[PDB]
């Protein structure tokens, strides 16, 4: 009868361990995302120095 | 004459005695077998709630 109950529990237990990977894979790619945007911005403003008028 | 009680003295004491040591035997027999039965039982109990949860996982 407990083991029973627990099939809910067991449901919840192997979907939340999917789901783990899932979230921490998406929020990693966010970073990522985010990250190559900064990487971009380190490039541009590497550009905007070679513009001896706005780097005056 | 007198040989039919010595028979009947010795045989009242080989009877009383052998048939109660032999059921004596049977009890402690009888005893390990509901503990050995028992068990079997309750395995096989065992595998049938063990069958229905996998049906239920």
């Amino acid at each position: 009868e407990k083991k029973e109950k627990q099939i809910e529990q067991q449901k919840k237990i192997q979907m939340s361990n999917l789901m783990n990977q899932a979230r921490l894979k998406v929020l990693r790619a966010r970073d990522d995302l985010i990250t190559d945007l900064l990487n971009e911005a380190k490039q541009r403003l590497s550009k905007v120095v070679k513009d001896t008028t706005r780097y005056q | 004459s007198q040989s039919q009680g010595i028979q009947q003295l010795l045989q009242a004491e080989k009877r009383a005695a052998e048939k109660v040591s032999e059921a004596r035997k049977r009890k402690n027999r009888r005893l390990k077998q509901a503990k050995e039965e028992a068990q079997a039982e309750i395995e096989q109990y065992r595998l049938q709630r063990e069958k229905e949860f996998k049906a239920k996982e």
